[PDB]
């Protein structure tokens, strides 16, 4: 139950990690675009795992990341539901997306 | 077929299917039976399904689910249980067709007195 | 299209991968275009569905054959109508490993979901053949009518 | 590479026999799993034809 | 080399920090994280207690 | 546009990054504090009834 | 945590049948990860709770002494007005933060509860359909210049009905 | 930094606190959790 | 540098005027026209033909290539909306009548067609899906103190 | 507080003696000293309101609006060193004088309690205003454009005082959370009426409706980068903050006497925000912007609810800071070709290829592009008109609509293009310019990361 | 598109404008050369039929009704040339066509690099100062006071001495 | 066949008044012929005039302008179906509306006065 | 997948292949400079077609500004070269 909601911040940080290198100085230095499809790769290796888990257990989850607010009985915070539907859609978009990046 | 009997041919004969116990239940048994559960309130509620997806034909589905989960990377392991399930759901949308076929012959019965 | 042809001789790994996404997309039986799409099909007649949407999504169904083969046929079936000079190059791997491994994806995932995934829902397998076989035969309707036009 | 001019090209095999390769691995993925699933498509279950059955059962006053 | 460098600096790491942010700020919390009831059958056991438990009734044909 | 890039992110690093290490430091060996509960012989000050260690340093030095 | 606050319903956790000729990927996947990444993320942990310890540090919760209300207070005059408005803000505070207790609880029952949550998470619902006929019958229609004044005038007008009502 | 690092900015955690602890409290005691009338019905005077 | 001389002025009633104004916006009289004289603040700012900017010859190497207008080329009072990134007045090869009436045409048919078909819909010759426990009525909330009507179900 | 104005009343003595070569930055970096000893009011640990003395006072409404003027300060300076170069000292000295008297004037009214001194300050605002448009713009219409701006401004400030009197003479005084502690109710008569008219009618003028919304414009057009910052900014926010502060006492009247201004402010929004598509002046599709935004701004504070009032407070900000920026960019895009014309320049992001990034960041924030306050305060703030009614949605999607629009119009018709061929005066982007961009921009980011400052009093 | 049209137009041009126009419109139609080429030769024939008539009225009553015939029995969606108007190329590199003038602005740190291009830059700019004076008076002296001008530039009379108006020509970038 | 429109204009072949060869329609065409081209030299005159170190002025973009920002009203008289239309777009719409607004708080006010409309969970509003 | 550019040897052999393959009136020996309507007496409809065909040959397009000027097959190649910026 620890090593799931790892993976799911894994991949977002994954993603982030270009992004990040975009603001910094080595792209000129490096190859930019290898660079990002293979975080991608592994980002999908790692998206993988939530299916197994949960083709495994059939255990949905819910998350609740970060408090923003407070804003007088109502309330917001970066909520995440790994269910069916987007545990496998992160999936099928990166196995799509690292070839569309080749 | 019923459809057409329905709207270019006898246009009130063919039954609504909203509305299938309009006619007493048991017209035409003597002392008629009724049906079965073979699954408890507690093991379909702890197996935690969906409303559309527990009926009549819910222990057939228990039994494919243990088998399904255990060994899951050897899926394709429950097929003898698939099987058995889409034929007990083809028996229920059997009792389904005869019970419209029921109150299709009871119209004709109905309209037959007079 | 208009200017472009024999794509199979001149090029055949993008053709046959095309072919593969276009009988895919019509509804082969077994290429992960089918494990969605004739149960949706079976549902479609299956349920009480106004006639009207009913039809018009079958008359689509056969129309996805259609436009199918009409690609098919006016870039890999023609004659090279398009200019003399030619510099292909489709031995590089950066293009020609996605491809290959989309393909082996589009093959697979389908099945392997659709016999993975819990089963949600309670289907329909009870009907006439004429009904559990529509999608089918309307495609390959699809397919019969396309070469008769494009020849 | 070295274009052509209202010819021919000289083609490689590599890529036209993994071309081959995927035509012919869709074929025999699609003839295994219709051996193995042939009523996929037909359904192992008979639906029936009414005026098959009984008025005996379903009890019915004539 | 390359590989096992790039394993290591964007998949080790970030798991690195981000297990200490789970298993020290958000399981530390109320409803943090909300693991959906597992999905139990007749006649599984249970790693806790849980005595055994029955069966269902006839299953015919 | 190279030129600007780079000194607005000089002039940030230089005082954000000791700052931020700085900030990693105290919350390691100081630490956040505990819920003690309030004793009968004690009227606990300003600076007490906060947690962080650098709110109750401020809330202690100047406020 | 305070978990008679915060139930946390029990865990029937089920049991392994394994049964085939093939191996569990997750059992060496999670037995990799917790050898690998929870160990010095322990390690470390302990350092960090040890240096805690070694030069550790309270810090106590502030109890607001009560006061007078609005009622026992003469209109014209202020700091009594004063000392009863804000103590009655702090009140309003709380039963705002009360409400969205109630709301993260009732999400967790809900889903913890999955699919049976129309039988099974009813319960809180109705703790949260009473709260709120509280909080209605008290902060409904006051205006964001709300406060203790308008809040008694609210009570006031409500219990006059309720007892013409019960007077006829 | 300052203002990251300012505390409970208009008491929205000690107000948490004073909530967990109060519904504790109620919880306990039997108490409902929220009373529809704040103010107490008697020491309170109404004409006819 | 500009001047009033140079800039717009009323409406000339005049020749006279007419054809300093043409002149000074760099066309020719016969050509001039300014707008009617409703008081809604024309003026004298000549009226051009209505027509658009994708019309214009798109080979000559216009010195405004985004809007193909030369230098002083008068400017239309409303090129807002047809700097061609907007309206098109692009001739069809089909026409505006027959286009708004194919297009109403098809979607009345779609939809009359569509009420058809709810009125006379399609349904397979069976009747509704049975449930065990009085349609579960607990599940769907109910309630562990009602009995209501015992939904009995029966084989055929 | 004097640790906030004192300062601020030395940084004039400061100007005046120091030397040329070096009063702009002595200047410059001592305000943004100040910008930052401002932040000390944000130590509000508890609910108890922050009172200095009879004079003066500041509340959760009012910091942020205060801080937020501390640190449009030194932008106007920045903004307002390429221009008037070939200047003398001594005028721009008269020039960085009247900024921070401008300064002061605001801090002093936004904090202050008696609603009497804030009018004087909120008239006491005119003069620098005034002056910065007519002595230093660019064209010939800034007199009528100071007259319009005066005139509709003394025209509400007369029967605001005239009821600031009434009260005081009926009320025994005027202070405020007094006027709460002892408000009451009124016999809703034509008298009271009025009244409730005399005390709004200026908040309005100045904050503009439909009907008033004249004098925004050629203010923003003919006057310089620094008065059409600080207008957009804050000089609008005056009306807002006195309204709310205000409106505690005329209950229940504001039910019924908000109807024609509810109807007038939507309208309003929706016909400009239309005209913003058409509308060739640069300068004057940010103002009409500006007004479609104030008058969300003020249908939230009629109808008084908290989350309307939160609302409002949020898309104040960010509205002020977002068209300052706007207002930025398009002074820049001038000194290089001297014609605020939307179609002549266009194309760039081809030699400006950063600028693009701070002109794209804007319009973002102006359609309302989340996480942005700009979006949480207009859904908020419909929300509320919702709640009030459920036919108002429909004005609220046109108007987001009409925005994505011509945002995108303007965002394109500058950045989009095919660059010109008779622009050889582009002088590349200058540190400065660059750096006031980055400065309106980042302060977005961090209050969208914690926006529990930003909400007002109900929160 | 360099050079600029006349005012008026002739038969002459009217009919192979749509000779063209149709012959495309036909390569569209029927996209098989074969079937192109024959029933260009049709169009050819169809032509060359009325080609040797001369008679103001028929020839504006055929062009007025092959007009007709062509805006009804043209293409809807016809086929586009990729790097002309319409189609899926036309400015796709202007955001890449940068004029030269953004040179001069460069930063010596960066044109230290490219030392050679900018060695000849300047050599190239002093061929224009020096030779511009006299491009205006070769029209100023040729400003026909006639006053009826078309758009087209005479070249240097003189020899040695450049054209007049070369630089909003050459510079051009590249198509790329 | 074919008919014109507001928006599809009249094609250029198509149109009757072209192919016309009135010797005074095509002096019209040479003569806008000639100021066109006045115009584009002066105005290559100054895209290629060395030692500049500006831009050039567009008088026609001034003018286009100026006639739609501030030569409108002196321009301006006021007449019937203008004072018309003006009014209209000023009063009508907003009237409708207020009897909207109107209407519905009404409607909810004596429902609630009944004590009827199910309120629960407005908690915030 | 960029092939190299065009050179004018290249150009001109080609031109000539393809005003070779004409049938119409070419006696199969094009002098570059071959007049069409001047010196092999063409016809305006096989010069307009043979624009087209190398319009269709080019991928390109020739307005007819300068369709109906050219003259020369040197024209034609010295246009083709103005307009993609060759032989550097
Ligand atoms: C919250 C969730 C919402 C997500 C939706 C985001 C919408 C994306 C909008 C967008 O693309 O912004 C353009 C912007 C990039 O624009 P660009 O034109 O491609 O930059 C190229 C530069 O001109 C030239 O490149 P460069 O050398 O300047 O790159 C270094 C970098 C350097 O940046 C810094 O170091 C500044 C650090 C502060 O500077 C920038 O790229 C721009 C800053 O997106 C970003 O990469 C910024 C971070 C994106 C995260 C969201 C930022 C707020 C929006
Ligand atoms: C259920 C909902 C039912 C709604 C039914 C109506 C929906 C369709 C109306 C949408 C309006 C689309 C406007 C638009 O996109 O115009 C695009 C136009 C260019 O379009 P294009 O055909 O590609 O021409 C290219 C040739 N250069 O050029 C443009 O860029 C358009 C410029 C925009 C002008 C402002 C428009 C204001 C918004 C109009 C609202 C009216 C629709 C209301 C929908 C309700
Ligand atoms: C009044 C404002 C309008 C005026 C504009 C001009 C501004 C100039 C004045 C100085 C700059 C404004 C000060 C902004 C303070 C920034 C606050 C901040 O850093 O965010 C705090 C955030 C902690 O989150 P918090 O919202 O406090 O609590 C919820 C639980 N996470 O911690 C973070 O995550 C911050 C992220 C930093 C990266």
């Amino acid at each position: 139950m620890n090593i799931f909601t790892t993976s799911i911040l894994l991949i977002f940080i994954l993603l982030l990690s270009p992004i990040l290198i975009s603001m910094s100085n080595l792209i000129k230095h490096i190859n930019f675009p290898l660079y990002t499809t293979t975080s991608i790769k592994f980002s999908f290796i790692i998206s993988l795992l939530p299916l197994l888990m949960f083709f495994h257990n059939n255990m949905e989850y819910m998350i609740t990341t970060w408090h923003w607010v407070t804003m007088n009985s109502m309330e917001l915070k970066m909520s995440f539901k790994t269910d069916f539907f987007s545990i496998l859609f992160t999936s099928v978009a990166l196995f799509v997306t690292w070839s569309i990046m080749q | 077929a019923h459809l057409t009997r329905r709207y270019l041919w006898d246009a009130s004969v063919e039954p609504d299917p909203e509305k299938i116990p309009s006619f007493p239940p048991d017209l035409g048994f003597p002392e008629r039976k009724e049906r079965v559960m073979v699954a408890t309130q507690q093991e379909m509620m702890d197996a935690q399904l969906t409303l559309q997806q527990r009926d009549y034909c819910a222990h057939y589905l228990i039994r494919l689910l243990k088998c399904k989960r255990d060994s899951f990377p050897n899926f394709l392991a429950c097929k003898h249980e698939q099987h058995d399930w889409d034929y007990c759901e083809h028996l229920d949308y059997v009792k389904r067709m005869k019970e419209f076929e029921r109150e299709r012959r009871l119209l004709q019965r109905k309209k037959r007195r007079a | 299209i208009r200017k472009m042809g024999n794509i199979t001789k001149i090029m055949p790994f993008t053709s046959s991968c095309l072919v593969i996404g276009s009988l895919a997309l019509t509804g082969m039986p077994f290429l992960t275009g089918f494990y969605s799409k004739d149960l949706i099909i079976e549902a479609i007649n299956t349920c009480n569905t106004n006639a009207w949407a009913l039809l018009i999504t079958l008359i689509a169904t056969s129309m996805t054959a259609m436009y199918s083969m009409r690609i098919i046929y006016f870039v890999t079936m023609t004659k090279p109508r398009f200019p003399p000079l030619i510099s292909i190059n489709e031995n590089d791997p950066d293009l020609m490993n996605p491809i290959k491994r989309l393909a082996f994806g589009s093959i697979f995932a389908g099945f392997v979901i659709s016999y993975n995934i819990p089963p949600t829902s309670i289907p329909v397998l009870t009907m006439p053949w004429f009904l559990k076989t529509t999608a089918l035969i309307i495609s390959v309707l699809g397919f019969l009518i396309a070469l008769e036009l494009n020849n | 590479i070295q274009p052509r001019y209202r010819e021919f090209p000289q083609l490689t095999r590599s890529q036209v026999i993994q071309g081959e390769f995927l035509s012919s691995l869709m074929w025999f993925w699609i003839l295994w799993r219709f051996w193995h699933d042939s009523d996929a498509v037909l359904g192992h279950f008979s639906y029936p034809d009414p005026s098959q059955w009984t008025d005996e059962e379903l009890g019915i006053p004539p | 080399y390359r590989s096992s460098l790039f394993a290591v600096s964007h998949v080790l790491i970030p798991m690195w920090f981000v297990h200490y942010y789970v298993k020290y700020h958000m399981a530390t919390k109320p409803y943090t994280i909300v693991s959906s009831k597992p999905r139990i059958f007749p006649g599984d056991t249970i790693l806790e207690t849980g005595e055994v438990i029955p069966p269902m009734r006839d299953f015919p044909d | 546009d190279a030129r600007f890039l780079r000194l607005m992110k000089f002039y940030l690093m230089l005082t954000g990054i000791p700052v931020i290490i700085g900030i990693t430091l105290v919350n390691i060996f100081i630490g956040e504090a505990e819920l003690a509960e309030i004793p009968e012989g004690y009227i606990p000050e300003h600076w007490e009834y906060y947690k962080h260690p650098i709110s109750r340093w401020i809330a202690r030095n100047f406020y | 945590w305070d978990k008679d606050v915060y139930p946390e319903p029990p865990s029937r956790t089920p049991a392994p049948s394994p049964q085939t000729s093939l191996p569990n990927p997750i059992t060496y996947l999670t037995k990799a990860y917790d050898l690998v990444v929870d160990w010095p993320v322990t390690l470390v942990r302990e350092f960090i709770e040890r240096q805690h310890a070694k030069n550790r540090t309270y810090y106590y919760h502030r109890q607001y002494r009560r006061v007078p209300d609005i009622t026992e207070c003469k209109e014209g005059d202020v700091l009594c007005i004063y000392e009863a408005e804000m103590q009655w803000r702090r009140d309003f505070k709380v039963d705002q933060e009360i409400m969205n207790i109630i709301q993260e609880r009732l999400k967790a029952c809900q889903q913890r509860e999955g699919e049976n949550y129309q039988q099974n998470c009813a319960k809180e619902l109705e703790q949260f359909t009473k709260v709120t006929k509280a909080y209605q019958d008290r902060y409904l229609d006051l205006g964001a210049y709300y406060s203790a004044r308008k809040c008694l005038a609210k009570q006031k007008q409500r219990m006059l009905e309720e007892r013409k009502a019960a007077r006829q | 930094t300052f203002v990251a690092y300012v505390p409970d900015y208009r008491m929205q955690e000690w107000a948490r606190r004073e909530a967990e602890r109060l519904v504790k409290y109620r919880e306990v005691n039997g108490l409902p959790i929220m009373e529809s009338n704040y103010f107490d019905p008697s020491k309170i005077q109404l004409p006819e | 540098h500009m001047t009033k001389d140079m800039l717009p002025g009323s409406y000339p009633r005049t020749p006279e005027e007419r054809a300093a104004a043409a002149k000074k916006y760099n066309m020719r009289v016969e050509d001039y026209e300014p707008y009617p004289d409703d008081g809604m603040g024309y003026g004298d700012y000549p009226m051009l033909p209505n027509r658009s900017q994708h019309e214009r010859d798109p080979w000559y190497q216009w010195d405004h290539s985004e809007l193909r207008m030369n230098w002083g080329e008068p400017i239309h009072w409303d090129l807002d909306m047809y700097i061609r990134n907007r309206v098109d007045t692009s001739p069809t090869p089909v026409s505006w009548d027959v286009m708004c009436k194919h297009l109403f045409g098809f979607v009345a048919f779609m939809v009359f067609m569509f009420w058809v078909g709810h009125v006379f819909p399609s349904y397979q010759p069976v009747g509704p899906k049975q449930y065990p426990y009085n349609n579960l009525y607990l599940e769907r909330g109910g309630d562990p103190t009602k009995e209501p009507e015992p939904v009995v179900h029966y084989d055929i | 507080m004097l640790k906030i104005i004192l300062p601020s009343l030395m940084l004039l003595p400061l100007t005046w003696l120091s030397s040329p070569k070096k009063t702009w930055t002595n200047v410059t970096s001592y305000s943004f000293l100040i910008s930052l000893t401002s932040l000390t009011l944000l130590w509000q640990t508890d609910e108890n309101y922050k009172n200095f003395s009879n004079m003066f006072s500041s509340d959760p409404l009012s910091t942020p609006l205060i801080i937020l003027t501390a640190w449009l300060l030194p932008l106007m300076l920045m903004a307002s060193q390429n221009h008037l170069k070939k200047d003398n000292n001594v005028l721009q000295k008269l020039y960085i004088s009247m900024l921070i008297s401008l300064q002061i004037l605001l801090i002093m009214t936004f904090s202050a309690t008696e609603l009497i001194m804030f009018y004087i300050l909120f008239e006491a605002t005119l003069i620098p205003t005034l002056i910065i448009i007519t002595r230093w713009g660019n064209q010939t219409e800034r007199l009528n454009a100071g007259i319009y701006f005066l005139f509709y401004t003394l025209i509400g400030s007369i029967p605001l005082l005239i009821a600031l009197i009434l009260i005081q003479n009926h009320v025994g005084t005027l202070n405020l959370m007094i006027l709460s502690f002892t408000t009451h109710t009124l016999d809703a008569s034509w008298s009271n009426n009025l009244l409730w008219l005399a005390c709004m009618m200026a908040f309005l003028i100045k904050m503009p409706l439909y009907g008033v919304h004249l004098w925004l414009p050629k203010a923003h057009v003919e006057a310089p980068i620094a008065g059409s910052m600080i207008l957009a900014a804050i000089l609008l926010k005056l009306g807002s903050y006195g309204m709310i502060r205000i409106s505690i006492i005329l209950d229940p009247l504001t039910k019924y006497m908000a109807y024609p201004f509810i109807l007038l402010s939507l309208w309003g929004m929706i016909m400009t925000s239309s005209i913003c598509l058409r509308q060739t002046d640069l300068k004057s599709l940010i103002a009409y912007s500006s007004v479609s935004h104030m008058a969300l701004v003020i249908a939230s504070i009629m109808i008084q609810t908290p989350w309307s009032f939160m609302g409002a407070t949020m898309l104040m900000i960010a509205h002020g800071l977002t068209s300052s920026l706007l207002f930025c960019l398009a002074n820049s895009n001038y000194e290089r070709i001297h014609s605020r014309t939307m179609i002549m320049a266009r194309g760039l992001q081809m030699v400006f290829p950063l600028m693009a990034t701070w002109w794209l960041m804007a319009s973002l924030a102006n359609l309302a592009l989340p996480p942005s306050i700009n979006l949480m305060g207009e859904l908020f703030i419909t929300m509320s008109l919702f709640s009030w009614s459920n036919f108002t949605i429909i004005l609220m999607g046109i108007n987001i609509i009409i925005t994505g629009m011509y945002s995108m119009y303007m965002i394109i018709t500058t950045q989009r293009g095919k660059l010109t061929n008779h622009m050889i005066n582009l002088q590349p982007s200058h540190t400065r310019e660059l750096t006031l961009m980055a400065l309106h921009m980042i302060p977005l980011i961090l209050l969208t990361t914690s926006p529990k400052l930003i909400t007002g009093l109900t929160m | 598109a360099f050079c600029a049209p006349p005012a008026y137009l002739t038969h002459q041009q009217k009919v192979l404008r749509l000779y063209k126009r149709a012959l495309r419109h036909l390569e569209s139609w029927c996209i098989h050369r074969d079937k192109y080429r024959y029933f260009a030769c049709l169009m050819r024939a169809r032509f060359e039929e009325h080609k040797n008539e001369k008679d103001m009225m028929r020839a504006t009553q055929l062009l007025r009704e092959a007009e007709e015939e062509f805006w009804q029995n043209q293409h809807p969606q016809p086929y586009i040339f990729p790097d002309s108007p319409g189609g899926t190329s036309f400015e796709r590199y202007e955001c890449y066509k940068v004029p030269e003038w953004c040179l001069d602005y460069w930063h010596p740190s960066e044109k230290a690099m490219y030392p050679d291009y900018f060695s000849k830059r300047e050599q190239w700019k002093k061929l224009r100062m020096e030779s511009w004076d006299r491009e205006v008076k070769q029209l100023q002296e040729e400003t026909s006071p006639d006053g009826i001008m078309t758009e087209a530039l005479p070249p240097a009379r003189r020899e040695g001495d450049l054209p007049p108006l070369w630089w909003h020509i050459v510079t051009r970038p590249r198509e790329r | 066949k074919y008919k014109p429109a507001p928006l599809a204009t009249l094609p250029s072949t198509l149109d009757p008044a072209e192919y016309d060869v009135s010797p005074e329609t095509r002096r019209a065409q040479v003569e806008r012929l000639s100021i066109r081209a006045r115009l584009k030299r002066e105005y290559l005159l100054q895209y290629n005039d060395p030692k500049r170190v500006s831009h050039i002025e567009d008088p026609a973009l001034i003018r286009w302008t100026y006639a739609r920002s501030a030569n409108i009203y002196p321009n301006f008289r006021p007449t019937p179906k203008n004072s018309l239309l003006g009014a209209v777009a000023g009063f009508g719409p907003l009237i409708f509306w207020y009897y909207v607004f109107k209407t519905d708080r009404d409607r909810k006010e004596r429902l609630i006065q009944e004590g009827k409309l199910d309120r629960k969970f407005n908690i915030s509003y | 997948s960029d092939a190299p550019p065009l050179t004018l040897d290249g150009i001109k052999d080609r031109v000539l292949y393809v005003l070779k393959l004409y049938d119409k009136i070419d006696p199969e020996k094009l002098s570059v400079n071959s007049h069409f309507m001047k010196d092999l007496g063409l016809d305006s409809l096989d010069q307009v077609e043979i624009i087209m065909a190398m319009e269709d040959e080019f991928g390109f397009e020739i307005p007819d500004i300068d369709a109906e000027k050219l003259m020369c097959p040197q024209e034609i190649v010295d246009y083709i070269a103005d307009k993609k910026d060759v032989y550097e």
